[PDB]
């Protein structure tokens, strides 16, 4: 069993977290150096995502395991600045190591960081700026997120994906409510196509086609029959396993087909059903009879996929042909098929023809890994639009606000007569490490690049300026329109401090 | 003889060292991982020793005493541990100096009864003092527990919720009866209070435009049947070659679910609850006969309902009848934050309730979850015992002067032993100084001198680094529970000093 | 980075070497500071709290740490007080520079940033300080005695303090002359008497006697300093005296007097009536025959004078050394109105020669006493008080004690860094954080918490002024201006000038190699 007490226990935990700090200190920002990850199956992936690093970082030290749980809620809370919380969480302990030598208890540092965090949050609300104040439109909303997708492989079609992201968020949530529900957006994928072939369906979509190519490609009727078996001689759901007894029973099954192909197909018209979505596919004799009556259907639809159709359409499953009725029919505006030219997809696109509370973003692409980068870039882009509708007020990203939060904290330190003032001064210098790392990742002097902006926010002008990380023209990223959300800038300094207080309150780790 | 006792002095101090930084509300946390790799982090001292599983024999002595302090009180078991260890620490140089260990047991047994005589003589009864309604007094003692927290600005709102939760219960109080839910979103002042039992109600399946949410005296059915169509519990599939047989097979799959559902209507259930999910096909049968259906209920919430409605939880559906169906007065659904919540208010056995918090973060509900368990017990023990003493280690400083001044008149070997019992009680406030980051030098040196100047309730102020009259600040702790702890620590130390040689069967 | 060549690793050895010297003397800061033990290889053990004697007995070997020894020696002549504080400032700056070197900053860029911090620092202390009247002897009296009340000899501080003011005022004009030399202040001490008897003699007082000269009193004496020894002929090369009979033996005894009297008569031509002989133990400085011929020419015999006292006499009467009798002239003489030996009970055998009447500004405070430490410790209080009076002549400004000005320096320099660009910000902010160790050290030495004392005093200065400080008398935070514990400005200026430049010097060292 392990046993360690005193200051050596605190310092051992600082170095335990600093190992993960310097690991993720280089993949910060658009110029963040990629990281090569070897999966258990022998695969090799390369990326600079903050959420993917901690997911695969299988560090046995318990102090490092706390940082993995930090990334769980941070993905849905922030998503974009996943790498920025660890460098800040690690930089706070690096300076706190100087405070422990001075003879300060860790909990007083946990109290001082919470004191300085409020000086930072209040300062962010001062320098914020509204964008969509009392204006319902998507012109400034698409362009703001169009710049955020530049640090991924979707730069070739970053303008197309920015429109799909805004059209989807505006669908499942209203701007007047200021309550954007991300659970109403599903992310699927398929190997093939390009980034421009990404479709947005207000409803449900599956990688399934109709039972006959000559079916009606447009189904404007709100008649969707969800069955567990097809309108034909039925067969089981798991495995057919056909086995005839003898030739006498062989000729009788043909007579069963003539009665069942006539009994089930005519039963579709009596209940007013047109689209019969079923589990298993149809026979060639069933499709010939449906072409006479103009009754579409789908073949080989999955189990859990059929359950999702009833959620968006609000219909019910008809497990047997005896209780066929109009009440268990589905509701929809138009169900069509989309064939992507020569690529034989023939998908089942179900729509509601109105502002529904359920959208599906079907990403395409000629490679699986390229689509893998569009998923996280799309999911992180949803967090950008989620906070914008919930808080139209936003501040300048790219390391602009982190320096502004350091000055208001340092300016408020002289008016805080208590032992936590040393923690306020340490929390100020720690906020500067997030932009200082971007200067290093950009290949510039981390010290010369940091102080030139701090003099600009004091001597040159009072508004805050950003650091030229992408090697653009100059500073003042407001001109560059590089703006991140305000809820994320506050949550970054919240979960980072809340994780430090969780570590400072621990003095011993034991395990049998 | 002598050295086996010194081995037990240090063998118990490491146990005290395992929970030394947990004393007080603002104590430190630990990280104990079990064999499965599961993470358990808690500041409660009783939970640390439950998972350590120390195989040392002299260490398990204090473990048995702490479990008795937890079974009766449920709080303050750490104070029994640190005090029991400090009685062994101060007598450590006296054991090796040639003094017998049995003489020490007479000293602790002498000083323990001397403390009960002083505690009962100094404790003050508080029933209707200062001409104040008890609702305000219970609010005054409760709000002080919530100050200096994230909810310090709206603590008056939350302070009024606790007095309403206790008064709604009968004379028998229990901390586990009052459940606390956590719901993310909204402000702090939007936290609601439910007098009945409630659940999250994650049921989002079909059944819209029907299933009325109002009932006069509904029969609450507690089932464990998964009424889904393609369920892992109910199903039907017979692999044969005949075609006409398949029509009867698909009819048998719907009859297994439907034949079991007719038992629910024939039994008289008006509000049917089930742990396992219920499919959209079964919700319509409830909707056609004007029946309320709401599943996806946790098993823990139903145990609070079983104590509230007065029924019984049945696994099978065939046993559903009037014997297990409870009753209530007011059953209604709300829209707290837009999410659906069903709850039964006005039950015959409404001994439990529910309390839903609100806030824009998951961690703000964590600190609120901890503070509410401390404010309830203050109201629980204030009405239980009106004779209480000052909190914040104040009662420990009174005995340090009385027992010391009493030891200065007791000649014999009991002097330095009862005198050392006084200095051993200084471990409680010293840890509150360290566990809160304060300087224990300035506090205890300024606190102990306040009692000789006339102090009788001054203690360690956990908020500010200064001394304060905890009695005037409504920071109270029970007088009898302090006696039950000192009697438990004295019995804990006397069992260790009574041992002089370890005997082990060779195996 | 790869960084095959590692000159930066050589700098850390220079930091850790100098860091150990400051950390050793760190706890002996202030009157309430801890004491240190010094054991000799022979077994002689002594314990004292003097910050200057600690470093001299270290026998430092590392070159980086050897600079801190001369740094303390520099503060002795310039300021003369607060020597213990100079090594903590220099030692603490290197500890902060290590944090900067880890960030990838060059030492020279750090050195230039400290010069802007040193220049800005002196103005922060200059404007906030309290200007005083240098011509007012009352202000120099109060500030000098209050500094000695916390020292060893505090009962006699009320008597020796005005002796330093009148002595400085006698040789230095009031608020006109800025140059002050302590070498023109001789403090002679002998057994018998007490400190209460202090004689401020404007001339010179020697610890020698007039014997075997039978004159013992010269009126209107022309004092002439001659370094040449008047004795029998002594030739280093091989020589032999021709002695034929007992009569030739008598010829040499008479002719030896001819060699002496010819040189004695050479001196009387220039009117020189008093002589001075430099101390020399290598050979006969003066023979027994010369003691009698000088009585015939009425010249007093004065010898065994160390070279340190000749500079005091040179500026007292305008004398010059003569290394050979043939080069002796009337130009290298002095002036004296009266010369004699005044042997009192407690004053001892002292040569009281007054009446300079020549270009020179010199004085002499004769302090009597019975015990050794009575006369010895009283001499230190004169030099300790003379230096503060000397420090105020150059810098006519006072500041609070107990590390009060150091917190004002760190508070405003933190805001000064906010208005800078380049790599000067972190260097100035690191320069201010390094100054927080002096108050935290005095806070620890006074029994208080090290960080709670300095943390609250920063806000007391931001809201008020530097009047609040650390009080070692009562042991706590108090308005030191009410306590009337002050220190001169030149001690803090030189402590920040000599210390920062030594840090910049060590920062300019990339590698060291031993020569032969």
């Amino acid at each position: 069993k392990s046993r360690l007490m005193g200051l050596e226990a605190l310092k051992s935990h600082i170095m335990a977290a600093k190992a993960v700090a310097n690991t993720m200190r280089t993949s910060l920002g658009p110029n963040g150096l990629d990281k090569m990850m070897v999966d258990k199956d022998g695969d090799v992936t390369v990326t600079n995502d903050g959420a993917t690093i901690l997911s695969m970082m299988d560090v046995d030290h318990q102090i490092a395991k706390l940082m993995v749980e930090l990334s769980k809620s941070q993905d849905d809370e922030i998503g974009d600045g996943t790498t920025g919380v660890v460098v800040l969480a690690g930089a706070l302990l690096e300076e706190a190591e100087q405070l422990l030598d001075r003879g300060i208890h860790p909990i007083r540092i946990a109290d001082g960081y919470e004191q300085a965090a409020r000086v930072a949050i209040e300062h962010l609300d001062k320098i914020s700026d509204s964008v969509l104040v009392d204006i319902k439109d998507t012109e400034p909303l698409i362009q703001t997120a169009k710049t955020t997708l530049g640090s991924k492989v979707v730069n070739s079609c970053h303008r197309q994906m920015a429109e799909i992201a805004v059209n989807a968020v505006l669908t499942v949530a209203d701007m007047e409510r200021r309550d954007v529900d991300f659970e109403l957006i599903k992310v699927e994928g398929k190997v093939g196509g390009r980034l421009e072939d990404t479709k947005l369906i207000k409803g449900v979509i599956v990688d399934k086609d109709f039972s006959h190519p000559q079916m009606p490609k447009k189904v404007e009727d709100a008649k969707i029959a969800i069955l567990t078996c097809p309108f034909e001689p039925p067969k089981p759901k798991t495995k057919h396993k056909l086995d005839v007894t003898s030739v006498e029973d062989y000729k009788a099954l043909q007579k069963y087909e003539k009665e069942k192909f006539e009994e089930m197909i005519q039963q579709i018209k009596e209940t007013g059903a047109n689209l019969a979505i079923c589990q298993w596919g149809f026979d060639d004799e069933a499709n010939h009879l449906l072409l006479q009556n103009n009754l579409p259907a789908v073949r080989w639809v999955g189990g859990p996929e059929i359950e999702l159709i009833a959620i968006a359409t609000g219909g019910r499953i008809v497990p047997r042909f005896s209780e066929l009725t109009a009440e268990k029919l589905g509701f929809a505006g138009l169900v069509q098929e989309i064939s992507f030219g020569t690529t034989k997809d023939k998908m089942l696109v179900i729509e509601q023809c109105k502002n529904s509370r359920a959208v599906t973003i079907f990403i395409r692409g000629g490679n699986k890994m390229i689509i893998e980068e569009a998923k996280r870039s799309l999911h992180d882009a949803l967090c950008v639009i989620r906070n914008l509708i919930r808080d139209n007020r936003v501040v300048y990203g790219g390391g602009a606000a982190e320096i502004s939060c350091a000055l208001a904290v340092s300016q408020e330190a002289d008016k805080c007569p208590t032992l936590e003032q040393y923690a306020m001064r340490a929390f100020a210098d720690a906020l500067e490490v997030i932009p200082m790392a971007l200067s290093e990742n950009s290949g510039m002097n981390p010290i010369q690049t940091m102080t030139e902006v701090r003099a600009r926010q004091v001597k040159e002008m009072n508004p805050a300026l950003g650091i030229d990380c992408l090697h653009k023209g100059t500073n003042d990223m407001k001109q560059q329109h590089v703006i991140e959300t305000l809820i994320g800038k506050k949550q970054q300094i919240s979960l980072a401090t809340q994780m430090v207080r969780m570590i400072l309150k621990i003095d011993d780790i034991r395990k049998p | 003889g002598i050295p086996q006792l010194v081995s037990n002095i240090s063998a118990c101090q490491v146990i005290a060292e395992a929970v030394r930084t947990t004393l007080g509300p603002r104590g430190m946390d630990k990280l104990i991982v079990d064999g499965r790799g599961k993470a358990t982090i808690s500041n409660d001292g009783a939970t640390i020793l439950k998972l350590l599983d120390v195989v040392h024999p002299a260490a398990k002595t204090l473990v048995d005493i702490a479990k008795s302090q937890d079974a009766e009180v449920g709080d303050g078991t750490t104070s029994v541990t640190l005090l029991a260890a400090e009685f062994l620490k101060q007598v450590k140089p006296y054991v090796e100096e040639g003094l017998h260990p049995q003489i020490i047991i007479r000293a602790f047994r002498t000083a323990t009864q001397l403390a009960v005589n002083k505690i009962k003589e100094i404790a003050v009864t508080v029933k209707k003092a200062d001409k104040v309604e008890q609702r305000k007094l219970l609010e005054k003692c409760a709000m002080t527990a919530l100050s200096s927290k994230l909810i310090s600005q709206q603590k008056a709102f939350f302070a009024k919720m606790v007095v309403d939760a206790v008064m709604m219960l009968d004379d028998l109080l229990q901390l586990k009866m009052i459940g606390i839910k956590k719901v993310q979103g909204g402000a702090l002042e939007d936290s609601q209070l439910v007098a009945g039992v409630a659940f999250k109600k994650t049921f989002s399946y079909a059944g819209f435009e029907m299933q009325p949410k109002k009932y006069h005296n509904p029969k609450i059915a507690l089932l464990n049947v998964e009424l889904e169509l393609k369920a892992e519990k109910d199903n039907a599939e017979i692999r044969v070659h005949t075609v006409e047989d398949y029509q009867a097979i698909v009819d048998a799959e719907w009859n297994i679910l439907y034949d079991k559902l007719e038992k629910i209507h024939h039994s008289g259930a008006k509000v049917v609850s089930s742990k396992l999910p219920i499919g959209d096909v079964a919700t319509q049968y409830f909707a056609d006969r004007d029946m309320f259906c709401a599943g996806r209920v946790p098993e823990e919430d139903l145990k609070r309902t079983m104590m509230a409605c007065g029924g019984s939880i049945q696994t099978s559906v065939n046993a559903l009848s009037a014997d297990v169906l409870g009753r209530c007065q007011v059953f209604e659904e709300t829209q707290i934050g837009g999410e659906r919540y069903n709850f039964f208010t006005g039950c015959p056995k409404a001994k439990t309730c529910t309390f839903i918090l609100r806030g824009g973060a998951e961690q703000f509900m964590e600190e609120t979850e901890r503070s509410l368990h401390d404010a309830i017990m203050i109201v629980r023990r204030a009405i239980k015992n009106d004779s209480v003493v000052a909190g914040g280690g104040a009662i420990e400083m009174e005995l340090s002067k009385y027992l010391r001044d009493y030891s200065r008149t007791i000649p014999g070997k009991q002097q330095l032993l009862i005198g050392a019992y006084a200095k051993a009680l200084e471990i409680i406030p010293r840890q509150l100084c360290d566990n809160a980051g304060f300087d224990a030098t300035n506090i205890l040196n300024k606190l102990r001198a306040r009692h000789a100047q006339g102090g009788t309730w001054y203690g360690v102020d956990i908020n500010n680094e200064d001394i304060a009259d905890n009695f005037e600040a409504f920071v109270w702790e029970p007088a009898m529970v302090r006696i039950n702890a000192l009697t438990a620590a004295s019995e804990a130390a006397c069992l260790i000093v009574s041992v002089d040689e370890t005997i082990k069967n060779p195996r | 980075y790869q960084d095959r060549d590692k000159p930066a690793q050589i700098r850390f050895s220079n930091i850790s070497a100098a860091k150990a010297v400051a950390d050793a003397i760190r706890t002996s800061l202030g009157p309430k500071g801890m004491d240190k033990m010094i054991q000799d290889g022979k077994g002689d053990v002594t314990i004292t709290n003097d910050g200057a004697t600690i470093l001299k007995q270290m026998q430092v070997l590392h070159p980086a740490a050897r600079m801190l020894v001369e740094l303390s020696k520099a503060q002795d002549i310039e300021a003369g007080d607060g020597t213990t504080s100079v090594v903590i400032i220099a030692g603490s700056l290197l500890d902060s520079c290590t944090k900067l070197l880890q960030k990838g900053i060059h030492p020279t860029i750090i050195s230039e940033s400290f010069q802007k911090a040193l220049e800005k620092g002196i103005e922060i202390l200059t404007d906030m300080s309290r200007p005083v009247e240098l011509s007012d002897r009352e202000t120099l009296l109060n500030s000098a005695t209050t500094s000695l009340n916390s020292k060893v000899v505090s009962q006699y501080s009320s008597l020796l303090s005005p002796m330093s003011v009148n002595a400085v005022m006698k040789v230095i004009d009031p608020a006109t002359a800025t140059s002050v030399d302590l070498r023109d202040i001789k403090i002679v001490k002998k057994l018998g008497g007490t400190i209460d008897d202090c004689e401020l003699v404007e001339g010179l007082v020697l610890t020698q006697k007039v014997s075997n000269s039978g004159i013992t009193r010269v009126e209107k004496a022309k004092i002439g300093l001659i370094q040449f020894c008047l004795s029998a002929p002594k030739t280093d090369m091989d020589n032999q005296i021709v002695v034929s009979d007992y009569a030739q033996m008598d010829r040499v005894l008479r002719e030896e007097r001819a060699y002496i009297l010819n040189l004695v008569k050479q001196i009387k031509k220039t009117g020189c009536n008093v002589l001075l002989i430099q101390k020399s133990i290598l050979r006969d400085a003066l023979s027994d025959l010369a003691l009698h011929f000088l009585n015939k020419m009425k010249i007093m015999v004065i010898k065994d004078i160390e070279r340190e006292d000749i500079e005091f006499i040179c500026k007292t009467i305008g004398t010059k050394p003569v290394a050979h009798i043939d080069q002796f002239t009337a130009d290298m003489l002095g002036s004296a109105e009266l010369a004699e030996e005044v042997n009192l009970n407690g004053s001892g055998k002292l040569l009281k020669i007054t009446g300079c009447a020549s270009p020179g500004k010199t004085v002499t405070i004769v302090v009597r006493g019975s015990n050794k430490l009575v006369i010895e410790e009283a001499e230190r209080s004169i030099h300790d008080a003379l230096c503060v009076i000397r420090c105020l002549v150059k810098k006519r400004a006072l500041i609070a004690g107990g590390g009060a000005p150091e917190i004002e320096l760190a508070l405003r320099l933190t805001e000064y860094s906010r208005t800078l660009s380049g790599m000067e910000s972190y260097c100035v902010r690191a320069f201010a954080d390094a100054m927080e160790v002096i108050p935290s050290t005095l806070a620890e030495n006074a029994g208080l918490n090290p960080i709670s004392t300095v943390t609250e005093l920063r806000n007391r200065h931001a809201q008020g002024e530097k009047t609040a400080g650390i009080n070692v008398r009562k042991g706590g935070i108090s308005n030191i201006l009410e306590e009337l514990v002050v220190q001169p400005l030149l001690v803090s200026v030189s402590a920040l000038t000599l210390a920062t430049e030594t840090v910049r010097s060590i920062l300019k060292i990339d590698d060291v190699v031993n020569t032969r």
